[PDB]
């Protein structure tokens, strides 16, 4: 006298099942992306004067030295 | 589905996506969005599903 046993889902029910789109914002804001670009565009900048001044300066050394050459 | 019902469409609830301008965009976004429906149809008939002979 065997009982009836067949593919049933379990008693009460199967966990809810996720089925919306879930796209979270993930990002910062425009204004702190651009501040940041130009922040670093600045910190570029000033070095890259510092640097070129000193290149400059240098070459008019090396310039100092070919016209102390050239008689 | 909807409209027409057949077997036991009419005992589940799902949604019927629907475009705006009838183009590629609006058709990828339709077809998606009825994927979502058919995971909720899914559930239904999984937590549906009665006894008896097939």
């Amino acid at each position: 006298a065997s009982k009836v046993k067949q593919d049933m889902p379990p008693p009460g029910g199967y966990g809810p099942i996720d089925y919306k789109r879930n796209l979270p914002r993930r990002g910062l804001s425009g204004y702190s992306m651009f501040a940041v670009g130009i922040g670093t565009l600045l910190f570029g900048y000033w070095s890259m004067m510092k640097w070129n001044r000193e290149r400059r300066r240098l070459q008019i050394e090396d310039f100092e030295a070919r016209i102390a050459l050239m008689p | 589905r909807k409209t027409q019902p057949y077997d036991v469409y009419d005992q589940v609830e799902f949604d019927v996506p629907i475009g705006s301008r009838g183009d590629c965009y609006d058709r990828y976004l339709c077809r998606v969005e009825e994927m979502r429906q058919s995971l909720r149809i899914i559930s239904q008939c999984l937590n549906k599903m009665p006894p008896g002979e097939i």
